[PDB]
RNA sequence: GCGGUGGAAACUACCAAGCUGGAGUACGGUAGGGGCAGAGGGAAUUUCCGGUGGAGCGGUGAAAUGCGUAGAGAUCGGAAAGAACACCAACGGCGAAAGCACUCUGCUGGGCCGACACUGACACUGAGAGACGAAAGCUAGGGGAGCGAAUGGGAUUAGAUACCCCAGUAGUCCUAGCCGUAAACGAUGGAUACUAGGCGCUGUGCGUAUCGACCCGUGCAGUGUUGUAGCUAACGCGUUAAGUAUCCC
C-alpha cells in the first residue's frame, strides 16, 4: 500500500523520544506539528504510531528553553512512518530539536 | 541513439554544473564533469567526422 | 543441538581446561580443546571459543562457563595452599 | 542462523542483543556467524540503537 | 579484437603449443582462413574446423604431435612475426629469405594472394613479408 | 637512388555500403569508510565550582625537578572546552592516486550485472598542457583539552646541545588560499588478446533444493594465498605475470 505515492519523492521514518511526564499535549501537540508536516510534506502521512514507554539506557541534558534541568531514564518513543519530498527535511530536524517534549530525535529512510 | 547522448550528457553537465559552482569544492565530481565534457568531445568529434550538415544541426540544437 | 561437558583435571602446578562442544543446527565437529598448563588464560580462551562458535546457546556456554569457573576457582585455593 | 526473513532494524531488539554482549559490545562476524553484509547492517542498527539509548554504551562491572 | 588479427593467430599458435595444448580456437577472417590454408598443406598443423558458437564462424585448429614422450611434440614450432603494424616491411623477388635454408617458410602477401617461398620465388613477384616461421 | 611509362590488388591508405564482439548510451537492479555540506551523539581527558578527608601525589633502571597543609591526589555531583571516534575491524569494502570508519539527512561522482533496447568503431595511449595530490611548511582569521619540535629545569654521563622524566611555545583542528614534495611502494606506466590447477573472500546471474532462509555447482567482474608451463643472474613472478605477443608514453 505505501509503493502506490513513491513515483515522485522520497520515503523516511523519524524515531523520536519523549518526556515521561506529560500524557495530555503529547499524542495531541506532537500531532500538531507533524501536522507542520503535513503543511511541508502532503503525502500518505500514515502510520504515526506510538511505543510504550521503557527504561533507556542512560540519558542526560533535556535542554528545556532556559530549564536545563531534567534527567531522565524513560520516554516515551513515538516514531513516525511518514513519506514527504527530500527538500524540506532539515526543518523538521529543526522542529525535532528545538521543541521541548522531542529530545533525540533521528530520522531514517528505510529502503 | 547519438544525439540523446549528447543532448543527455549536456542534461548531465547542466544539472550537475548547478550543483557544482552553488558548492564549489567538491574534488570528486570535478572528474565526473571532466569525463563527461571528454566522452561528449570524443563523440562530437566522431559526428563531425561523419558529417558536415548534421553536426552543424548539432551545434544549431545547442 | 547436542550438549555439553567441561573436563577438568587438578594437579598442583597446573590446571587444565578442557572445552567439548557440540553441534547446532549446522553438522559441526568440535574436539575438547584443553587449556594449558602455562599462565595462558584457560576462561577467556574458552569462552572466546564458544563466543566465536555461535553454534552454541547462551545457556550452554554460560553451564560450562560456570563449570570452568568453579574449578579455576579450587584450583587457585588448592595452589595458594597445599591441599595435596 | 537466525535471519527470519524481516531485515534487521533498530526496532527489532530480540536478534539484537543476541549479538552483542552483556558487557554491549558488538562482536565480530567469525563469532556471531554471518555474512558480511548481515554483519555490516547489525552493525549500522546497532550503532542507531545505540544513540537512541536502547543500548549502554558500558555495563557496569559485576560479580557474586 | 586488440590492434592485431595475426598476432591473434600467431599467439594463440605460441600460447597454445608452449602448454602442449593440442586445440585452437580463433576468429576466422580472410587473412586467417589463408594462413590456415597455406599453413594445413605444409605439414605443420593437422586440421583446421569451421563451426560457429553465435552464428561467429570460428577456427579450430588440431596441432601435431608424436607419441608419449617427454613432451609429445619434438619439434617446438617456433612462430615469429615481421611486419609489425607501425613497421612495415617489403622485399622484392631478392631479398626473400630462405628461411633456415628452407627448414622455415615466409608467409608473404603478394598481388596474387599470399604465398609462400616457394609459390613467390616462381612467380618473381614480391611483397609485403607477413611473417616467417621455421 | 630518383624520374617517365605499362601492368597486379593480397596488405597499409583511399571511396562507398553494411556488420557487431570492441566502445558507449537507454532501462532495471545492486554494493560501497567515494566526495562535499548540514544536523546530532557518548565515553575519555583537562580545567573550573561545590561536599568529604588529611600528607603525600606523580615519576623512574634508581632517583630527582614538579605539584601538595593556600588541603594535592582519591571519591561524588555540577558546568564548560576542544580534539579524536573504542568493541564492530576481516589476510575486509570504495577511490584514479593521496586517502576514506560514531550515526543520520541532503546533493553528487564512479563501479559491477542482465536483456539486444539503441548508435555503429565513436577505440587505446598521450608530447606540451590541466586537475587533484599524506605529512611537515607559509599568508590571513578563528580556536587551543591532549600530545608536542624549539626551549627551560632535573637525571644518567668524563662530557650530554640526546635517549629517560617535569613543565612547555609554534604546530596539531577549522575557514579561505599558496606550496606540489614523500619509501606518493605493488620499490612493478597504461590497454587489448592468449596460456594448468588447488584453497579463499566480495558483488551480482542461472539451475538444484525447497517453494524460504539455507546449500551445491556454476556465468562474469574484483581481491588474496600456494602453484604447472615459461621467464629470470638469483630471490621469485606466475590469468591481477616480472609468460607469450601488439600498440603508446
Amino acid at each position: 500500500p505505501e509503493p502506490q505515492c513513491p513515483p515522485g519523492l522520497r520515503q523516511y521514518e523519524t524515531m523520536a523520544v519523549l518526556r515521561p511526564d506529560m500524557t495530555e499535549d503529547e499524542r495531541l501537540t506532537l500531532t500538531q506539528k507533524y501536522e507542520e508536516l503535513l503543511v511541508a510534506g502532503g503525502a500518505m502521512y500514515v502510520e504515526v504510531f506510538n511505543r510504550g514507554v521503557i527504561p533507556l539506557a542512560y540519558s542526560i541534558k533535556r535542554k528545556n528553553k532556559a530549564g536545563e534541568t531534567n534527567n531522565y531514564l524513560d520516554g516515551i518513543y513515538l516514531l513516525f512512518t511518514y513519506f514527504t519530498k527530500p527538500e524540506s527535511i532539515s526543518p523538521l530536524e529543526a522542529a525535532l530539536v528545538t521543541d521541548d517534549d522531542v529530545i533525540r530525535s533521528s530520522s531514517f529512510k528505510i529502503r | 541513439s547519438v544525439e540523446f547522448q549528447v543532448f543527455c550528457f549536456t542534461n548531465k553537465i547542466r544539472r550537475l554544473t548547478l550543483h557544482l559552482e552553488l558548492h564549489k569544492k567538491d574534488y570528486s565530481s570535478q572528474r565526473g564533469l571532466r569525463k563527461t565534457l571528454g566522452k561528449r568531445q570524443r563523440l562530437l568529434a566522431y559526428l563531425l567526422k561523419i558529417n558536415g550538415v548534421r553536426y552543424k544541426e548539432l551545434i544549431s540544437k545547442l | 543441538k547436542p550438549r555439553l561437558v567441561l573436563k577438568f583435571i587438578w594437579m598442583e602446578k597446573n590446571i587444565g581446561l578442557a572445552l567439548d562442544q557440540t553441534i547446532p543446527g549446522h553438522g559441526t565437529v568440535p574436539l575438547s580443546p584443553y587449556y594449558f598448563w602455562p599462565r595462558k588464560d584457560a576462561w577467556e580462551e574458552l569462552k572466546v571459543l564458544l563466543e566465536n562458535k555461535p553454534w552454541i546457546s547462551q545457556k550452554q556456554m554460560i553451564i560450562l562457563l560456570n563449570q570452568a569457573t568453579d574449578i579455576i576457582n579450587l584450583w587457585q585455593q588448592s595452589g595458594g595452599n597445599l591441599a595435596s | 542462523p537466525i535471519q527470519s526473513g524481516d531485515r534487521i532494524d533498530y526496532r527489532n531488539m530480540s536478534l539484537i542483543s543476541r549479538f552483542i554482549s552483556e558487557q554491549g559490545k558488538i562482536l565480530s562476524r567469525r563469532v556471531n556467524r554471518l555474512t558480511l553484509k548481515q554483519q555490516r547492517l547489525i552493525t549500522s542498527a546497532i550503532k542507531q540503537a545505540r544513540i537512541l539509548s536502547l543500548l549502554p554504551f558500558l555495563n557496569n562491572e559485576k560479580q557474586f | 579484437m586488440g590492434k592485431d588479427t595475426i598476432a591473434d593467430i600467431i599467439t594463440c599458435i605460441r600460447n597454445a603449443d608452449m602448454n602442449r595444448k593440442g586445440t585452437v580456437r580463433i576468429v576466422s577472417t580472410n587473412i586467417t582462413e589463408n594462413i590456415v590454408k597455406i599453413l594445413l598443406r605444409e605439414g605443420f598443423i593437422e586440421n583446421a574446423r569451421k563451426h560457429q558458437e553465435r552464428n561467429k564462424y570460428f577456427l579450430v585448429l588440431t596441432l601435431r604431435h608424436r607419441r608419449n614422450k617427454k613432451g609429445p611434440y619434438l619439434n617446438t614450432f617456433h612462430l615469429k612475426r615481421v611486419s609489425r603494424p607501425g613497421l612495415r616491411i617489403y622485399s622484392n623477388y631478392q631479398r626473400i629469405p630462405r628461411i633456415l635454408g628452407g627448414m622455415g617458410i615466409a608467409i608473404l602477401s603478394t598481388s596474387r594472394g599470399i604465398m609462400t617461398d616457394r609459390e613467390a620465388r616462381l612467380e618473381g613477384i614480391g611483397g609485403e613479408i607477413l611473417c616467417y616461421i621455421w
